[PDB]
């Protein structure tokens, strides 16, 4: 999320880094602010419940066997919010389907990243030799430097478009495509889930396009 | 890995405000006067590194760099108790004893003179940061010192440390030039800063009045209130905990839109020590219910009855006994209540977050809760902020002293691109409020 | 759920009635006047989030708005010790402190001038409350703030709230008493026409008539306007112990409103209290009977209403209700329907459903009770079309005589003739008939 922010400017001048960043930076921004609240329910669902249920049950053990219980009820309650059940493999699965979008998502930033510094790297390297040649006392304009500079800024103005494309498909998708797991996430019966739908927020293509965000 | 935070304090008032989260900060980690970690604190799980820098006489040495122009702050900053718990190689005093005078062009001029001092103090702070988050600038949108050495810092930090997220404190006025200095720093912090919280003097005054009962509030309480609301804020960092022990995560969770960076504090209970909630378990629920009353918000943000303020995301960490379970009650029931208006450009983003007080800070309530929530009733606050400028920048109001600085001394085109800035970004959070956000850069 | 209660104080009267049923409250919830609860009250049965708002301070505040044009009452309201105990929040006070001058069209020119920050704190009182219920509205009749911005005031509740009941106390003027403005003839005439169409429910409490039962019942030599009060702040205490103390009938103000209103326009009842008798008056080892107590509370020396002893207008009781605040046996309770039936210790409405209900409820543990049987009346009773009747007819000796006329006529609400003063006494005379018809069995 803080890339998608930031590192937009680090080829932020040529405009075919313009469409690749701002929706790379949407689907960044869409998926870190729909996990913003995800982090907190994760924090409480299993996390900040399980601990002191484990504690509570290890309150009560006077024997071997009364203290056998006690992690066992610890390690049920940090399971619970892991759906790890072969049946709730359903919606886990789902959920890995997020936490796969959301590594995709990293590697269309790091992609987008590599084409703001790779790419910003040769509007600079060709300059050393003319700079020295500058002060050698050389003029005029190389053919092959110049050919070769043209060459690059047609292939970073033309082939930026594969990053405007993905970083497309990913502000749209960061907020659209969490549908199939949000389909399950609907759906949720545990209480702490219905407060992950009741706060599936910060979409900016989940509430206006999947219908159980709006 | 500690998770260090650079504090750059500009301005009087910002001074005072990094001495007293310095303390606060000490007080959290039980780290004494001289920032030695007392030894009920000495145990603690609290990563005393994410906030302060940790000095090998086991003093926490806050990494804050307290600036003043004029030598009466920086010499009670550094006549304070946290003399030597403070670091002094971190903190710059301009010998130029003219200060920035209210002006953001003058202090956007004598930034400048020390833009290479102020980058200097915000590597050292990396130095003696472990995985410093980012940098916090504090500073005052209408004092001279605080909008335009806002300016001239964003920009100097922008420029060394991009990676590094970008935190403004903007302290807005309870001076002439205040106006165009107010536009001035409105586009420093939309520019240059990565999140912008708004600490807007008159309602911060106003719920201090209001829950403390103080009459005529001076900028000692203010700066009060502002450090409570930090160090909750900050608690997740100084303890560690399981999740949003950084600044990044809460920035991405407030500002997903780097544009859309106005994010407007809360703190629960808002209310003094001597008020007395008489055998009232300020619950989370309870908690959530006071924030959700716009009246316990401390940020003078235009309750415009033409536009619809909503919270684009609200992250309320609740430091002290609070049940995550009582939590995640309360957040359900703000959702339902819709006690918090949400944006269309994402859906009602309410967190709630079970964070503990630190137990050196003594904490009165057992659940308090701190909001950090960007809404688009921020956006009232710019449209003000850019009022303002305007009325300064179209009879250049105080125009004639930023004219005597850079920032004006052409014509009064910075306070005028700058109020322009404030208008878009105020234009920009009604966005965020309205649906098209998403599309709105698309 | 709790069913708080907005209670507006306009005028002195009103603002002294309010400040008096805070206090009671407070007293009987075992709230310190400073609300952080009493010692004695933390295991009060009392429902203190029905009957006051839970602060921030957790003090039991009752939701109640005092707002009046003169600074007088409302620095003796701020005065009191129940200060801390109420939200400071919902205490708007204006600074010009002219009051309306005992003028009803002055009043709501007031109250509507004060809308917003008096609309303000009505509707903090009721996003304050949980479930907050309606809006109380206690002024003065022969006020101008309490006539007129208790009219604008509860225009100002039933606009805010249509569907939350609008209830007045509102302080009847002297009919058989020279009321010392001339004009206060027209502002009684249009509180009463506030109280039948602003207000959903008017309880008339004739100041005359509270002079009368204090001398009288109470041997109160001379009640002053503070003695009032405080005899409000006590039978609104005895209604309220119900409220803190939760009963099984009649548990909120819409039932009450209800049992004693068979007519909704209609809903104007008249005060009494039983037994009438100073707290120094010591019931010799007398077991108050319920048929006893509902005998002595119909006794005219019982009543707090001061209604004309009119032999034209057939006073009758459209519906009668026996607040009982003490130990009340509730087969003592049917055997006191059956004797009050028999004995017709009760006249009844002939054009009214017979409501003759005999409910037991405890009062509010907070709140002592000096005697076992402590009895408040709340009577719709054609006796009120008499004291209807006599300030219409004072309001028609203003208008027609222009007493006053000159402070009436100078508000924008009579600014072109006495058109409001004149309406006033037209629901006045209208509500009355009403009140006659339905004592007489052709209201229906």
């Amino acid at each position: 999320r803080k890339g998608h922010m930031c590192n937009a400017r680090l080829l932020r001048s040529m405009p075919e880094f313009s469409g690749v960043l701002h929706h790379c930076h949407i689907l960044a921004s869409e998926m870190v602010h729909f996990i913003h609240q995800m982090q907190y329910y994760v924090t409480f669902e299993v996390l900040e419940c399980s601990w002191d249920e484990l504690w509570n049950r290890v309150q009560r053990a006077q024997d071997l066997d009364h203290i056998i219980a006690a992690h066992e009820a610890f390690l049920g309650t940090v399971i619970s919010r892991c759906l790890l059940d072969s049946d709730s493999r359903a919606l886990l699965n789902q959920l890995r389907a997020v936490f796969d979008q959301i590594i995709e998502l990293q590697n269309t930033q790091d992609a987008i990243y590599r084409a703001a510094l790779e790419e910003l790297q040769r509007r600079l390297q060709f300059e050393e030799k003319k700079k020295q040649r500058e002060a050698e006392g050389q003029w005029g304009v190389s053919a092959a430097e110049e050919e070769q500079e043209k060459r690059r800024v047609q292939e970073f103005q033309e082939s930026i478009p594969k990053m405007c494309s993905q970083l497309r498909i990913l502000t749209h998708f960061y907020q659209g495509v969490v549908q199939q797991f949000l389909v399950s996430l609907t759906t949720s019966s545990d209480e702490s889930l219905r407060f992950l739908s009741f706060r599936l927020d910060f979409n900016e293509h989940y509430r206006a396009r999947e219908p159980r965000l709006r | 890995m500690p998770r260090e935070i650079i504090t750059l304090q500009l301005g009087q008032c910002g001074n005072q405000i990094g001495f007293e989260f310095w303390k606060q900060l000490c007080a959290e980690h039980g780290i004494s006067p001289e920032g030695i970690v007392e030894e009920f604190a000495t145990e603690g799980t609290d990563r005393k590194d994410v906030f302060f820098y940790q000095a090998d006489d086991e003093h926490y040495i806050p990494r804050a760099v307290l600036l003043d122009l004029e030598p009466r702050v920086i010499h009670s900053i550094l006549n304070s108790p946290y003399a030597k718990l403070y670091n002094p190689e971190n903190i710059y005093l301009s010998e130029h004893g003219g200060g920035a005078g209210n002006n953001w062009a003058s202090g956007f001029s004598q930034g400048e003179k020390i833009h290479e001092d102020i980058f200097d103090i915000i590597d050292r702070e990396a130095d003696g940061s472990d995985s410093l988050e980012g940098f916090v600038l504090c500073h005052s949108i209408a004092g001279g010192t605080g909008s335009g050495l806002g300016s001239y810092l964003l920009e100097r930090l922008n420029d060394r440390y991009p990676k590094k997220l970008v935190q403004t404190y903007s302290v807005f006025p309870n001076v002439v030039v205040q106006p165009y200095n107010s536009l001035l720093t409105l586009k420093r912090l939309t520019q240059n800063a990565d999140c912008v919280v708004v600490l807007d003097n008159t309602a911060l005054n106003r719920i201090a009045t209001d829950r403390l009962h103080i009459q005529n509030p001076s900028f000692s309480q203010i700066n009060q209130l502002v450090s409570t609301i930090m160090s909750a804020s900050t608690t997740t960092l100084r303890y560690p905990g399981y999740m949003n022990n950084d600044l990044i995560g809460l920035i991405a969770s407030l500002i997903p839109t780097p544009r859309l960076h106005f994010l407007m504090t809360g703190y629960t209970p808002l209310t003094t020590d001597q008020s007395v909630a008489s055998v009232r378990k300020t619950t989370v629920l309870d908690v959530m219910r006071r924030l959700l009353q716009p009246k316990n918000v401390m940020v003078s943000t235009g309750r415009d009855r033409q536009t619809n303020h909503c919270y684009i995301a609200i992250l309320n960490i609740i430091q002290g006994e609070v049940d995550p379970t009582q939590v995640h009650k309360s957040l359900q029931r703000i959702r339902e209540r819709k006690l918090a208006n949400f944006i269309p450009w994402g859906p009602a983003s309410i967190q709630v977050a079970l964070s503990r007080k630190s137990p050196y800070l003594p904490s009165a309530h057992r659940v308090s809760g701190l909001m950090m929530a960007n809404h688009t009733s921020i956006s009232s606050l710019f449209e003000s902020s850019c009022q303002q400028y305007d009325k300064l920048r179209k009879r250049e109001a105080f125009l004639e002293q930023f004219r005597k600085e850079d920032i004006f001394k052409e014509n009064f085109d910075e306070l005028d691109r700058s109020r322009e800035v404030v208008q878009e970004l105020i234009d920009e959070y009604h966005a965020a409020t309205r649906p098209d956000y998403i599309s709105w850069g698309t």
